[PDB]
């Protein structure tokens, strides 16, 4: 018969920090065997404080970002104000939830700060069901970059280490070693690797490149 | 997941594992699997994280505005009723939900099952999840209506424990509340990997 | 059922078989597969009986009440663009395939094929139906830019006579209309009418 | 649609200097049919865009008749606005993705190319939205034969220019009819610069066939 | 449908429609109502004593629950109308909340009806 | 699936003059665990052990079938048998059973006992054998454990920062899989000992 | 899996029904009620899919109850019967089918006493006695055994422990508890539970 | 997986990726998919590869008894009898898809064999996941009677374009040169793709790892 | 549906095991027994399918008695295991597989007190204690909870009657009484029934 | 596929596409599906490559060893013979149409047809696989008694053209072959070569 959906790949990533937070995604849009595009990053800024990784089935990615901007647009002109990431965050559950007997197949990380300027990370699942995190991966190298995060950043199974606060500088290398062992690993990780920094200052954009086989 | 709550003189004690998979994988392991509807209200997460949730906010947006309405808080069975009226509209849709809504009323400590599937019973002792099971046997054990505070508080720490211990689908940290005439107070949120040494050795 | 329909200069061709089955059993041995549009519009049918008679009803009606309304004679791909709107709409519903065939004073001698998808393309012949898919060779190797009236009418016969002889769910008799400013002349070849091929013996 | 009938194949497209070059063979098939040997499956959008579409005829002709009337809406205004092909690729995104989740989708596979304001546009539209910008792009089994030499061409001299685009694009469609079971040697190229679109006639591909006598050795 | 204004302004302010409705209710038969301790009574005047007529059937006096008992004054027929949608939204009441009714919401609930009627079309 | 009915994880990895192997330790039917102390790796020899997870009774029953075969071997000849040898023959009493297969997906991890260069190896169900210099992986957890071998092996390790390596990864892995942990044991072969250890871990 | 039952005497109707609310392999509640008072006269016992019982249930009994306030006087264990009947055949063929079987006891003034059989199809049948559930196809029989019309409510007792003790010896569900009501002229009365202290 | 072979002026030349996968997860990164048959003959596998392993080693167990008896070089079209005939016995279900390549007394012969036992004699084949990409690359550069180098490179440009079009292939290159008087097997004859080097020291210092238990075993 | 547990204390192996043969919804037998003596020191505890676990058992019994006829000595609980995990583990892929589990409790003169578990398809399980069927999902944390190496059998009976205690108060099949039997130094020993006075 | 074979007098003409696809996908542009039995017996191939490879291996085989124990040049018949045995007794399991034809002392030149089911029977001309639905009209209405050699090789090309401008799993390259007692002549028209015809324009 027919079906709505489609996997497109992708992984995605996203660390909270003390003042920042990290969003980092492959660029490559791939289906069944083959390579749509190299250049497809999964990463979304969505105000100068939130920025948001959306991966899985594209058609859907696209629709939910654009629905998001607008909703924004909406409530901006609402209330005079710009969302919070909380409020985005909440905003978005009901989103994912209103489709409900129809889901957007898109797994989504939102990283951003709060209004203390702290590192907010929240993650979710495709209907909306979303949680508050200090570091999390989805997508299809999820189960690979996860695990190695618990160990270095939560510093889970080490005995006697120092439990020192990640800085920017080290998170920034733990972004780019995980995505560099997935492209190692998933065949859907590749290509490129886009990282978007927010702090107080705004957000940075930075491109690694992968290998492209 | 593994999730008890029973109810005794001192008001209704509700734990939960925080253990989350999607198959084999886990996602998390910090799951608030105890959701706090009100200062008043606790419901429970089994089933569907997102049903659950959803329903339940639902659920405290309805509360409030009865609150501002009457005068007056609902009460537990009211809270329950409409919950499983609200559930029971989308029956074979595909809802999965198993919760727990305790509360105190002016019949006392209040402890109600509400399923999916629109079940709505009280009673003193309640398990939902995978882990159900394993936590019925060590809470059965133990229970008693004239149990004592840190009484209670061990138990349902036990019977959570014990269910990670034999359930794949719990673990990660136990979080326990207590339900007081006076609303609720988060008592605990213990590691598995402590209560291991703790209980062990 | 095999149709067919040729363009030539002063308008077109048409032509049918006469078989209508269901299953083996042939329900109708002597069918009537050209259908009258409008005065000088017609349409071959294949597919679903039903289907065929009740959308070639429907464009009759519509096209009839487009002419008087416009006062002036219908044009061919008007005719070909409701079956195409109909065919297009209904295309999980409907199993039709059609060949709108015709003459009008601005673009003279016409052919459009309207197959099941709904799809409307103009064409210098047609061919439709079951039995079509064994004359695609002889049609292709047959035709000729510039055929007389005539000839046309020899040609779609032949083909049409191929067809029936080859395919089961085709047969019965021939239906030819020539269609063209003079007007419309129609006429059956039945029997010894029919065009013969040597049938290998030893 | 649910189940597509006449249908075409392979739709190729590259970007080069000043302007972008699409190419698809004239044939509808009815299965394994070659049933309509000279039909276009290339549309004018505008003097700015063009757009070429694999999958079920009848729908393209549908999508070539809604945006047909969406131009002429346009350009009856004459407000000195025009849509831009990322407008139309945008708006042919958001058609793909309604049908999709009404769940009668068009059964088609699109490639939009377009030059506006010094800048060559080519994207890629699903029957279920996914939609993407790329420098070169091959729908079937285009993506399969066509799309490795695109690529491999363009990470070695991402600038064409127009004549190196055509030669590619006309080997990539000999490569077609050499594997593509449902192609056909006969197809049209599309070109769009600042001077607008222009769609080339029946070309067809010149083969070999000396591997023929390769059989004993 | 019938979408006309009934009840509209008048331009010192009033509300016409409503106005002659409370004369309505002011040709009515006398009702009063007292609230004592750990007793409440209500007593209605003129039954229209026609004698003819059963008492049974003309009772200005109706209970909505258990709980909560009512009397009026007007057009008996919408006092018909009024008392047995009150019945509904009683048992109503029941249905989606466990508890019964208190006296207060179920006198929003008639309130809150008649308000509707006194704006809106029809 | 079959392999996630008991669950359960093995790893392998390579040192400097040694090499290591681990495995964890729970025994469960789907979701209940009915025992913590399952052995998924088993002796061919001195400097020579097999790992295997998936389904426990043909991780039993291959780990027996191949004690006896080795048996046979090292009585014909008159010698301990090389790693590679091992390899082919675990692959031939995989793929006899190429259209009915055991559900268990070996690692084997071992010295050369003649010289001492370590030789690590993974293999279908139907016995396709694939050599590496760094690290293999099989079970539940699989890509859990490439995640983290690919992060934390370095190439020419002592013992102890191998032991390390292979128990941060195998611990780190298997705590991210429901069906896998409840303990993990990890043997580190060198040429002069055999250390084994069981590591703290998580039991839930 | 639930049971009930009912006995008709002369002048008087004995109901039963477990007490065990269960789920998958666990008990979850043992001091369940299977019964809901309609009228001061009339008792249903409803028992079947999780959430369409309560809420047919209590449908029905708000609206009877709506009509007592509403005219004055209750409805006949006849009408109720019937009202039931008609509401659950009305929505058999509907998006939202109720899966409740149910019994009906009651006492009227006139017809005196009566027990409505109802199958989830919504057939409505009068009967001296009835059982709902897999425990009745081991006391039916018993009840066609001991049953006289002219038994007495003692008697009537007797023979519903003498049901019950042959679910707890036949039986593979465990059922330990039963509430037991009786209805007559002066309404209805709660009798002590049967149970068989088990553990 | 991406294997390709081509007849050139003075013999055959082979290619194969070296990339293995479980699923969508890269298992090897290094995988040989070019087996030896006989000391002229060479095959490169796609498909099940326990079955291309076994099948392949068969083959060249029974073509070393056969070349052992009979004191000559074994013939190409030996090895595709062989093959062929097996994998017909068996129905498809052994997923053995081949490029056989070698030379004879009759010259370089190449054959392309599938998995239910048909065989095509072509101066260039392609099989596996990439196949197309390859295809399409020989559609494009191929011309009879190449020189040696002409033809690797060739080959190494179909087997790239496999390699970075198909999620299925990646990581390096093995060609196999087969001539009258030659045999070249390249192990990598191009690594195109390598691993970013490591930014952090993830190294874990001795301690780190609590221990519950110790068993020391010394050995001989 | 079938209940088996075994409990090795630091001398003895103390079992227990159902004693309802049930079909359909009905109990056809209440002193049915699911233990075999395979020598004076073993014991099996066979459960499952029908014709399975009768069939497979006896074999295994006939076997061992064999054993103990043609050598003179009889099997160790650990041999005895290991021949009975070989036997279903070769039976798992023929046209004849055994839908059994099955626990072994023996003791050795050597190596003291054994409990095996068995899954249908053959994975054994040597453990401290274990359990079979449904009721076990509610009784293996209790044994969790309150197990120790050192236990006494007494304190091992304890234990086990709260276990079964527990399977009376929240399993929804019946289950009322349960076959005990203990093996130690000097051979099967069997205990009182443990029971319930239902009815 | 499309294969064919005309028999005229003093042998037999074969001719067959050279397309085996998989899928849509053309896995050979250039097959050899004229396959010699004997010295002077071929046989056309049609369906499951492997299949017809395999059952014409062993009827290669078989007639080799019969023609040797005979002493004597084999019959057509009894080539034609072999393939139905093998095709009727493993009609269930193998999927192949088969055209024998060649030239032999005794009945000279002769066509025989073993289609899928396993049936035999000798025909003037033969025409099979996907392709050959499209040729029956034209084959129908072209063929002739008593063509000539050269007319039955021009016949064979202009059918084989035809039906690999229709069917998508035909194309490539056309081959022939004309056997007699002389000998075995083949050919191959490919490119120009290959007979066309007029399209329609207008």
């Amino acid at each position: 018969r027919f079906s709505p959906y489609v996997f497109n790949g992708g992984t995605i990533l996203a660390i909270a920090g003390e003042d920042f937070a990290i969003v980092a995604s492959d660029t490559r849009l791939s289906e069944g065997f083959s390579i749509h595009t190299r250049d497809s990053p999964k990463c979304y800024k969505l105000t100068d404080k939130t920025v948001i990784g959306c991966s899985g089935f594209h058609g859907d990615c696209l629709t939910l970002t654009k629905i998001i901007e607008a909703r924004l647009k909406m409530y901006k002109h609402s209330n005079n104000k710009a969302m919070t990431t909380g409020a985005i965050a909440a905003m978005l559950s009901t989103i994912l939830y209103s489709r409900r007997f129809f889901p957007y197949y898109v797994y989504n990380i939102i990283g951003g700060l709060d209004e203390e300027g702290k590192g907010a990370v929240y993650s979710f699942d495709p209907v909306g069901s979303y949680q508050r995190d200090s570091f999390k991966a989805g997508g299809s190298a999820s189960a690979m970059l996860q695990p190695l995060l618990d160990n270095q950043v939560g510093f889970k199974n080490m005995q006697n280490v120092e439990h020192v606060p990640l800085s920017l500088d080290r998170a920034m290398r733990l972004v780019k070693d995980v995505f560099i062992s997935a492209a190692e690993r998933d065949v859907y990780t590749g290509d490129a690797l886009r990282i978007c920094i927010v702090t107080k200052e705004g957000i940075r954009e930075e491109t690694v490149s992968l290998r492209k086989d | 997941t593994t999730t008890l709550a029973f109810k005794f003189r001192h008001g209704v004690i509700v734990a939960a594992d925080s253990r989350a998979t999607a198959g084999a994988y886990i996602a998390s392991q910090t799951v608030k699997k105890v959701i706090e509807i009100n200062p008043y209200l606790l419901g429970t997460m089994a089933g569907g994280a997102a049903d659950c949730s959803f329903w339940e906010r639902l659920l405290a947006r309805q509360c409030r505005i009865y609150e501002l309405r009457n005068k007056e808080r609902i009460s537990v069975a009211a809270a329950s009723k409409l919950l499983a009226n609200m559930v029971y509209q989308y029956k074979g849709m595909g809802l999965s939900m198993g919760t727990m809504i305790c509360g105190w009323d002016k019949r006392g400590p209040g402890l109600y099952y509400v399923d999916s599937e629109g079940n709505r019973i009280s009673g003193a002792t309640f398990s939902v999840g995978s882990g159900s099971v394993y936590a019925y046997g060590v809470m059965d054990r133990g229970y008693s209506y004239d149990l004592e505070v840190e009484q209670a508080y061990d138990l349902a720490r036990r019977a959570i424990y014990q269910a990670t211990y034999r359930d794949a689908y719990s673990g990660g940290a136990v979080n326990l509340y207590h339900v007081r005439e006076d609303g609720w107070i988060r008592v605990s949120s213990d590691n598995v990997a402590d209560l291991h040494e703790k209980y062990s050795g | 059922t095999t149709i067919m329909a040729v363009q030539f200069d002063g308008g077109v061709v048409l032509g049918a078989d006469s078989r209508t089955t269901t299953g083996s059993y042939i329900a109708n041995r002597v069918t009537d597969k050209l259908t009258p549009i409008h005065d000088r519009i017609f349409c071959c049918r294949s597919g679903s009986a039903a289907d065929t008679q009740a959308v070639a009803d429907a464009v009759t009606y519509q096209l009839g009440f487009h002419s008087i309304e416009l006062n002036e004679p219908p044009l061919v791909h008007t005719a070909a663009s409701l079956f195409k709107e109909m065919c297009y709409r209904y295309r999980e519903d409907l199993m039709a395939g059609i060949i709108i065939a015709g003459w009008d004073p601005q673009e003279g001698g016409q052919v459009y094929s309207v197959p099941m998808g709904g799809m409307m393309v103009r064409q210098s012949f047609a061919i439709g139906g079951s039995g079509s898919s064994y004359i695609y060779g002889y049609v292709d190797a047959t035709y000729r830019e510039g055929m007389t009236k005539e000839e046309c009418l020899q040609f779609t016969a032949n083909a049409l006579a191929l067809a029936m002889e080859r395919d089961g769910s085709s047969g019965g008799v021939i239906r030819l209309a020539a269609i063209a400013e003079s007007g419309v002349e129609r006429q059956v070849l039945l029997g010894d009418q029919i065009p013969k091929f040597a049938v290998a013996t030893l | 649609t649910q189940n597509p009938m006449v249908t075409g194949t392979s739709v190729l497209g590259v970007k080069f200097e000043g302007g972008v070059v699409i190419a698809a063979d004239m044939l509808g098939s009815y299965g394994s049919l070659a049933r309509f040997r000279n039909i276009s499956r290339i549309m004018r959008v505008n003097n700015s865009t063009m757009l070429g579409a694999s999958g079920d005829y009848a729908d393209f002709q549908y999508l070539k008749q809604v945006l047909g009337q969406m131009v002429i809406d346009e350009e009856l205004l004459g407000d000195g606005h025009s849509y831009s092909p990322r407008a139309i690729h945008s708006w042919l995104t958001r058609a793909m993705y309604s049908r999709r989740s009404k769940m009668n989708p068009l059964w088609n596979t699109m490639v939009i190319g377009g030059y506006a304001d010094g800048e060559s546009f080519l994207g890629y539209v699903d029957m279920l939205g996914v939609a993407y910008e790329a420098p070169s792009l091959a729908t079937g089994y285009g993506a399969y034969l066509a799309q490795p030499l695109l690529r491999e061409v363009l990470e070695k001299q991402p600038v064409l220019s127009q004549t190196e685009a055509r030669d590619l694009v006309e080997r990539c469609m000999r490569v077609l009819y050499y594997r593509d079971a449902r192609s056909y040697n006969r197809f049209q190229i599309a070109t769009v610069t600042e001077k607008g679109v222009e769609i080339e006639g029946p070309l067809s591909t010149e083969t070999n066939w000396d591997i023929a006598h390769m059989i004993s050795g | 449908s019938y979408d006309r204004a009934i009840t509209v302004f008048s331009p010192d302010g009033h509300l016409f429609q409503v106005e002659y409705a409370q004369e309505a209710v002011k040709k009515g038969s006398t009702a009063v109502g007292v609230r004592g301790r750990d007793i409440v009574v209500l007593g209605v005047e003129k039954k229209s004593v026609a004698k003819l007529q059963d008492e049974r059937t003309v009772r200005k006096i109706c209970a909505l629950d258990d709980n909560v008992c009512m009397a009026f004054a007007g057009l008996t027929a919408d006092a018909r109308i009024v008392i047995n949608r009150a019945r509904v939204e009683c048992q109503s009441h029941r249905l989606t909340v466990e508890d019964p009714v208190t006296v207060e919401y179920i006198t929003r609930y008639i309130a809150s009806l008649k308000q509707r009627y006194t704006q809106s079309n029809g | 699936s079959i392999m996630s009915y008991n669950g359960g994880a093995v790893m392998a990895m390579k040192g400097k003059n040694c090499v290591a192997i681990a495995a964890d330790r729970r025994f469960g039917i789907q979701a209940q665990m009915v025992t913590t102390d399952f052995q998924k790796i088993f002796p061919m020899g001195d400097r020579l052990y097999i790992g295997l997870a998936g389904l426990a009774t043909d991780v039993q029953t291959v780990a027996q079938r191949l004690k006896f075969r080795l048996n046979l071997y090292e009585l014909k000849e008159g010698r301990q048998i090389k790693p590679y040898t091992l390899m082919s023959m675990v692959a031939n009493l995989l793929y006899e059973k190429r259209f009915g297969p055991y559900y268990t997906e070996p690692v084997i991890a071992g010295l050369d006992p003649k010289t001492f260069k370590p030789f690590i190896c993974s293999l279908d169900l139907i016995g396709c054998p694939m050599v590496t210099d760094d690290f293999v992986v099989s079970g539940t957890c699989a890509e859990q454990m490439y995640g983290m071998c690919e992060s934390l092996w370095e190439p020419n390790m002592d013992p102890d920062h191998l032991f390390e390596t292979i128990s941060q990864a195998m611990l780190n892995a298997v705590d991210r899989d429901a069906v896998s942990g409840m303990g993990v044991i990890v043997h580190i072969i060198e040429k002069d000992k055999i250390t084994t250890r069981t590591l703290k871990a998580r039991m839930d | 899996m639930e049971y009930l039952i009912g006995i008709q005497g002369p002048d008087y109707v004995l109901v039963a029904s477990d007490r065990v609310a269960a789920s998958n392999i666990v008990q979850m509640k043992d001091d369940h009620d299977k019964m809901f008072k309609m009228s001061e006269k009339i008792l249903l016992l409803c028992v079947g899919e999780a959430g369409d019982t309560v809420q047919f249930a209590e449908y029905i009994q708000k609206n009877v109850q709506l009509y007592k306030m509403r005219n004055g006087y209750e409805l006949s264990p006849t009408a109720a019967a019937n009202f039931t009947r008609r509401n659950l055949a009305d929505c058999l063929r509907s998006r939202t089918p109720y899966h409740v079987n149910l019994l009906l006891a009651g006492y009227d003034e006139h017809e005196g006493p009566a027990l409505y059989y109802m199958d989830y199809l919504a057939a409505l049948a009068k009967a001296p006695f009835a059982a709902h559930g897999y425990g009745a196809f081991l006391t039916l029989s018993i009840l066609d055994r001991y049953y006289t019309p002219t038994i007495s409510r003692e008697r009537a007792v007797e023979l519903l422990r003498k049901c019950l003790e042959e679910l707890q010896k036949r039986f593979i569900l465990n059922l330990p508890t039963f509430s037991v009501r009786i209805i007559d002229k002066n309404g209805i009365h709660d009798l002590d539970n049967i149970s068989f202290p088990k553990q | 997986t991406t294997i390709a072979g081509v007849v050139y002026k003075d013999g055959i030349v082979l290619g194969a990726d070296t990339r293995a996968t479980e699923g969508m997860v890269v298992a090897d990164k290094n995988c040989s998919k070019i087996h030896f048959i006989s000391p002229n003959i060479y095959c490169c596998g796609a498909g099940t590869a326990a079955d291309t392993d076994m099948t392949t080693q068969l083959i060249s167990s029974n073509l070393e008894l056969h070349s052992l008896s009979t004191g000559r070089l074994p013939r190409v079209v030996t090895a595709n009898r062989m093959l062929k005939q097996m994998l017909f016995r068996y129905q498809g279900y052994i997923g053995a898809a081949l490029v056989l390549g070698g030379v004879d007394v009759t010259g370089p012969h190449l054959y392309s064999i599938y998995p239910h036992g048909s065989t095509d004699k072509l101066p260039y084949v392609t099989m596996g996941s990439g196949s197309l990409a390859a295809m399409a690359v020989f559609e494009d550069k191929f011309r009879p009677d190449m020189e040696e180098e002409e033809a690797k490179n060739l080959v190494s440009e179909a087997i790239a374009a496999g390699i970075f079009n198909d999620l299925g292939s990646g990581s390096n290159i093995d060609l196999c040169v087969i001539s009258k008087n030659k045999l070249d097997f390249l192990r990598p004859y191009t690594v195109p793709n390598k691993k970013g080097t490591r930014l952090g020291r993830y190294r874990c210092e001795k301690g780190t790892t609590a221990v519950l238990t110790e068993k020391i075993t010394p050995l001989e």
